[PDB]
C-alpha cells in the first residue's frame, strides 16, 4: 500500500525520507522548469550546474519553545554561503531557480502545537522605525541565520507575526502556497516552488524571490512535564538552476 | 469597430473564461479525491 | 580634463607598461563617454534601451610596433575592475595587433531585465568596460613614443529602442 | 446552464467527503450536497461581474496638482510659485486604487488617462477666464521645465495634450514596463550596497507629467486644480496576495505605525452573538 | 519571428569575424554569437517605434 | 584568402584573436572529449559546468629578459584560484579536463629569440636536495605563480633547464606536444590537450596532469639598443570539464 | 475610411519596412564577408 503519508525525495546526491507527511505542494500548480527560447532575452549560452548545485542543503536548526514568535528566511540569500551554489551566486550576473523547501519538526503523541509554513514571493518588509525608513541591506540578507521574530531590534524589520512583516494579516497569508505542521499528525511540510518573477532571469544578490515564513500558530505544549523544546530544521534545494554571464566574484 | 490602429486604443474587449481555482485550491502533487482520506 | 581638441578621441598606449589599465568607463548610453556618439544622441530620444552594443578599436601606431591588449566587459553588480585579474573574469577578447588593425567586441546582452534605461539608473546599470595591457607596447629598438588607438561604437542588429522623449542637448 | 446544486438524498456510505485535512494545504471543492439533502437548482450566474477586468478596470483618481496663473515673481523659482507643476508618475499616491493593485504581486495593463481641470478665483476678481491647460510627459532623461514658458514646453518629441478648463483630456498609454509585468512589491535593492533605498520605489522610473497654464497673467490670480484619473485596460495579473489591513504611511514603502490598531473588532465573549 | 541570437558553441577556426579594419569605412554586421557562446532567443520587436514617421510625425 | 597564420578561438564567453600564429596543435592527434559510458567507473551523475568554467583565464605575465631560465606551470593547479573553475576544484571529489593552452610573446622585426613551449604529462620533478628528498606539496602547487627557473631555492625542484626538471635532456623534450615561438615569425603558440591519465577521473588537488614548460632556447636580442624586456603571457581554458562527487570545500 | 479627397488630408498611414543598413554600413565596391580579412 503506497500510502500518501510516506515519501522519498531524491535530488542530486541527497535524499529525504519521511514517514509522517502531508502531500507535497506544487506552488500554483506548476512544476519548476528551464527557461524557454520564447521567454529568453539574454543572449548568452546559459550554465546549468545540474546536480552539483541541485541538492539538499540544511540550514541551522532553531528551537521552538513557548513564547517563540517564528522565523523568516530569504531565498536565494539563505543558501549564499552553501556549497557550489553559494559560490556560483557571486560569479554569475543573473540566474533563475526553483526550490524544494522542506521543513521538519519532531514530536511525540503527547505533544500539541502547530506551525504554519508559507512561501511568499516579493515579501517587501516594513521597517522597525516606520516612517520613511527603509530596511538596510544588512538586515534583509542574513544568510543561514534567518530573521528571528523573537529577537529585538530597532534597525531591522518589524517582528510582530500578526501582521506578518508587511501590514497584511496572518489569517490571509494562506492565499500563498502553504502547509501546516500539526505535531499530532505530521512532522514535515514540503513545498515546491517554480521560478516566479517579472523577468526571465535576475540578480541573485540584490533581490530575493521567496520568503519562507515559519510561524507557530499554536504553541508547543505537552500533556505533562516542563516547557518542551523542539528543534525545527529547514532543508532547501534548487530545482533547475540556470545561470548566465561571468564576472569577477561580486563583493558585497 | 476600432477607429484607431494602435492597439492600446482598443476598448476593454474580452471574453469571460472558465475559472480554474485548482491553481489556488488544489496545488498538490498527489491528487486528492473527495471522500477519500486526506491522510492515507 | 586638459584634453581640449581632438585629443579626446585618442587613447594613449605606452612602452614597457604591463598589466596596467589602458582605459575604463561606466557603460551608460546617457551621461557617460558614449553621450555624444550616435548611439548616445539617438538614445537620448528614447527611454528604454535593449539589445547588444558593439565596440571597436583601431590601432594607429607604427607598422613595426606590436602589442596585445585585453578588452573586457564587466556585467552588472560587479565593482571596478581595478586589476587585470578581475577584468579577465568577465567577457573579454585578447587583441593581437597586426595587419588587420581593428578589433570588434560585441557586448552581449546580460541583463536580467528585458529593457534598461537610457538615463543613468542604478537598477539597470549596464556594468563597466575596460582595457588592459595583455603584454606591453613594443616599438623598434632605441625609440620612445606614445601611440594611440581610436575607439568606435555602434549597435548590433539586435538593438531595440522604445518610448520617445525629448533630449537634454537643447538649452534654449 | 450551470447547476448550483443537484438533487441528493440521504447517504450511509464509507465515503466521507465532510472529513479531510487542511494540513495538506489543499481546499477540496466540496458542496452542500456532500453534507445535507439537496434539490436540483440552477445558478443563473456567470461570474462575469467578478472578472479581474472589472475589479481593476474602473477609473480612479490618482493625483491632484495645483497650478496658478499669476504674474511671475522674479524672486522665486517658477515651480515654487506654482506656475507649473510636476507629478512623478505613480499609482500609489491615493489608497483607494493602491489597495486593489496591492492584491496582486505582478500586474500588466494598458492605461487610460483622463485629466480634468477646474478653476477658482478666491480674490477680488472682475471676471472669470477659461484657461488653457497643457499636460506633458517627461520620461526619464527628458529635460525638466524650469520656467513657466521655457523651450522645454515646445513638446517637440514629448507627448502632450492641450485642453480647456471645464473640458477634459483623454488618451491611452500602452504598457510601459521594462519587465513583462509591473511589480507591486520588490524585496530587494537597486544594487549590492549597505545603504540604498529598499522596495518598489527603486523600480519606479516612469518619469513625470508636467502641468501648465499656457495663458499669460490676466491681472488676478487664478487657481487651477488638475485631477488625473486612471483606468487600466486589458488587465492581467499574477500571484494573488492578502490585502493590507493596516494604514499606509508613504508611497512605495509598506511601513506601518509603531503601535498599530489591531484591525479586528472585539467582543466580550467567544459565544456572544 | 525574427531571432535575436542563435545557439552557438565554442569555436576554434581560421575564420575570424572579430578581426577587421575600420579603415575601409565599412561596419560589418557582426553579432554576439561571433564573440561568445550564445543561446537561441527571439527579438519580440519590429522596430516600428523607431520608424522615421514617428520620429518626426 | 583564409591564411593559416590568422586564427580566432572562441570558447565560452571569451575569445582569442591572432594574426601571426602557427597552426595549432592537437596533442597526440586527439581532440578533447567527455567520458564515455564504457570508460566510466564512477557511479554518480556527473556535473558539466559548461561555459561557466570553459573559458579563457589569463595568468600573470612574466618578463623575458637576457639571462632568464624559463618558467613552469602545473595544471590544473594554475587555475585553482580562478573563477568558478577554481571553486569547483575544491568541491568536487574527482574530475577530468582537457585544455587549450595559449602562450603569447610580442616583438618587432628588429628582435631575435626563441621560446620552446612544451606540454609534459606527469612531469615528476627532481628535488633541489637530491638524495632521498621529495619535493614538498607547497613547492609543486604554487598556483598562478609558476616555478620560475631563474629563482634560487633549496627546498624546491632543480631549476637547470638543460635537464628539464627531471634528468632528461631538453633536446628530446620535443617528443612531447610542443610548439616554438620565433619572434621573427610568430608571436603565439597554441596547444590543445585531451585528458590524459590512467583512470577515468581523478583528484584535481593531490595530482597534476600537465606541466607547461616555457623555456627560452635563444635569448632575446635586438639589432640595436639595450637589453630588451618582453612580457610573456599565458592564457588557459578547460575544454570539456566534467566533475563528480560533492563534498565540503577541501582544505589544503 | 478617408473622408477627404485631397490626399494631404490622409492620416499618417503606412507600413513598416524591412531595414536596409547596408546603405550606411557597407557602402563598398568589393563585398566584404564576415570572417574574411578586411585587408587582403
Ligand atoms: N514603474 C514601475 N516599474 C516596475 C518594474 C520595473 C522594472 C522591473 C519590474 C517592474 N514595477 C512597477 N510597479 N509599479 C510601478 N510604478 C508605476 C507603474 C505604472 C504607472 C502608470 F501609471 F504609468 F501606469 C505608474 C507607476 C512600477
Amino acid at each position: 500500500g503506497y500510502s500518501d503519508r510516506v515519501e522519498q525525495i531524491t535530488l542530486g546526491n541527497s535524499t529525504i525520507t519521511t514517514q509522517e507527511a502531508a502531500n507535497s505542494i506544487v506552488a500554483y500548480g506548476e512544476w519548476p522548469s528551464f527557461l524557454s527560447d520564447v521567454d529568453a532575452s539574454d543572449v548568452n549560452k546559459t550554465t546549468k550546474p545540474d546536480t552539483s548545485a541541485c541538492r539538499f542543503y540544511t540550514l541551522d536548526s532553531k528551537m521552538w519553545t513557548q513564547g517563540s514568535k517564528g522565523w523568516c528566511w530569504k531565498l536565494p540569500d539563505a543558501l549564499k554561503d552553501m556549497g557550489i551554489f553559494g559560490q556560483n551566486m557571486f560569479f554569475h550576473s543573473q540566474g533563475r531557480t526553483g526550490y524544494t523547501i522542506h521543513v521538519q519538526c519532531n514530536a511525540t503523541k503527547f505533544h500539541s502545537g502547530c506551525l504554519l509554513v508559507v512561501v511568499i514571493p516579493e515579501h517587501q518588509l516594513a521597517s522597525a522605525e516606520g516612517g520613511n525608513v527603509s530596511v538596510l541591506y544588512d538586515k534583509t540578507h542574513p544568510g543561514e541565520k534567518g530573521i528571528d521574530l523573537s529577537e529585538a531590534d530597532s534597525t531591522g524589520p518589524m517582528k510582530d507575526p500578526l501582521y506578518m512583516m508587511d501590514g497584511t494579516l496572518i489569517g490571509n497569508s494562506l492565499i500563498f502556497p502553504h502547509q501546516f505542521i500539526n505535531l499530532r499528525t505530521n512532522n514535515t511540510a514540503t513545498i515546491v516552488v517554480p521560478y516566479i518573477n517579472s523577468v526571465p532571469m535576475d540578480s541573485m544578490t540584490r533581490h530575493n524571490n521567496l520568503s519562507l515564513m515559519v510561524i507557530p500558530i499554536v504553541d508547543i505544549t505537552a500533556t505533562s512535564g516542563t516547557t518542551p523544546s523542539i528543534p525545527v530544521t529547514i532543508t532547501i534545494a534548487p530545482m533547475f538552476l540556470e545561470l548566465s554571464g561571468i564576472r569577477s566574484k561580486a563583493v558585497i | 469597430i476600432n477607429y484607431y490602429k494602435d492597439a492600446a486604443s482598443s476598448s476593454s474587449a474580452g471574453q469571460s473564461f472558465s475559472m480554474d481555482p485548482s491553481k489556488f485550491t488544489e496545488p498538490v502533487k498527489d491528487i486528492m479525491l473527495k471522500g477519500a482520506p486526506a491522510l492515507n | 580634463t586638459n584634453t581640449t581638441g581632438l585629443g579626446m578621441y585618442r587613447i594613449p598606449l605606452v612602452q614597457n607598461m604591463q598589466g596596467e589599465q589602458v582605459f575604463g568607463f561606466r557603460l551608460y548610453l546617457g551621461d557617460g563617454v558614449l553621450k555624444t556618439t550616435l548611439l548616445g544622441e539617438l538614445c537620448q530620444y528614447f527611454t528604454h534601451w535593449a539589445g547588444s552594443l558593439r565596440l571597436s578599436f583601431m590601432y594607429t601606431g607604427p607598422a613595426l610596433s606590436s602589442a596585445k591588449l585585453l578588452i573586457a566587459y564587466t556585467p552588472p553588480g560587479a565593482q571596478g575592475p581595478t586589476k587585470r585579474k578581475e577584468a579577465m573574469l568577465g567577457t573579454h577578447v585578447v587583441w593581437d595587433i597586426g595587419l588587420q588593425s581593428t578589433v570588434v567586441l560585441n557586448i552581449p546582452w546580460t541583463s536580467g531585465v528585458q529593457y534598461r534605461y537610457t538615463d543613468p539608473d542604478t537598477y539597470t546599470s549596464a556594468g563597466f568596460v575596460s582595457c588592459w595591457y595583455q603584454t606591453s607596447l613594443v616599438l623598434p629598438p632605441q625609440t620612445q613614443q606614445t601611440v594611440y588607438m581610436l575607439g568606435f561604437i555602434s549597435a548590433c542588429p539586435d538593438f531595440k529602442l522604445r518610448l520617445m522623449k525629448d533630449t537634454q542637448s537643447i538649452h534654449q | 446552464q450551470t447547476l448550483a446544486s443537484i438533487k441528493s438524498d440521504s447517504k450511509h456510505t464509507q465515503k466521507v467527503p465532510s472529513l479531510t485535512a487542511n494540513e495538506t494545504g489543499a481546499t477540496l471543492p466540496t458542496t452542500p450536497s456532500d453534507s445535507v439533502e439537496t434539490r436540483t437548482t440552477l445558478m443563473h450566474y456567470t461570474g462575469s461581474e467578478t472578472t479581474l477586468e472589472n475589479f481593476l478596470g474602473r477609473a480612479a483618481c490618482v493625483h491632484v496638482v495645483e497650478i496658478v496663473n499669476k504674474r511671475p515673481t522674479d524672486t522665486e523659482e517658477h515651480r515654487m510659485q506654482l506656475l507649473f507643476n510636476n507629478w512623478k508618475i505613480n499609482l500609489s499616491s491615493l489608497v483607494q486604487l493602491r489597495r486593489k493593485l496591492e492584491m496582486f504581486t505582478y500586474v500588466r495593463f494598458d492605461s487610460e488617462y483622463t485629466i480634468i481641470a477646474t478653476s477658482s478665483q478666491p480674490n477680488e476678481a472682475k471676471f472669470s477666464s477659461n484657461l488653457t491647460i497643457q499636460a506633458m510627459f517627461i520620461p526619464p532623461g527628458a529635460p525638466n521645465p524650469k520656467k513657466w514658458d521655457d523651450y522645454t514646453w515646445q513638446s517637440a518629441t514629448n507627448p502632450s495634450v492641450f485642453f480647456n478648463v471645464g473640458k477634459s483630456a483623454r488618451f491611452s498609454v500602452p504598457y510601459l514596463g521594462i519587465a513583462s509585468a509591473y511589480n507591486c512589491f520588490y524585496d530587494g535593492y537597486s544594487h549590492d550596497n549597505s545603504t540604498t533605498p529598499y522596495g518598489i520605489n527603486v523600480l519606479n522610473h516612469m518619469g513625470s507629467m508636467a502641468f501648465r497654464v499656457v495663458n499669460e497673467h490676466d491681472n488676478h490670480t487664478t487657481h487651477v486644480k488638475v485631477r488625473v484619473y486612471h483606468r487600466a485596460k486589458h488587465i492581467r495579473a499574477w500571484v494573488p496576495r492578502a490585502p493590507r489591513a493596516l494604514e499606509y504611511l508613504h508611497i512605495g514603502r509598506t511601513n506601518y505605525k509603531q503601535s498599530p490598531q489591531n484591525p479586528i473588532k472585539t467582543r466580550k465573549t467567544i459565544s456572544t452573538y
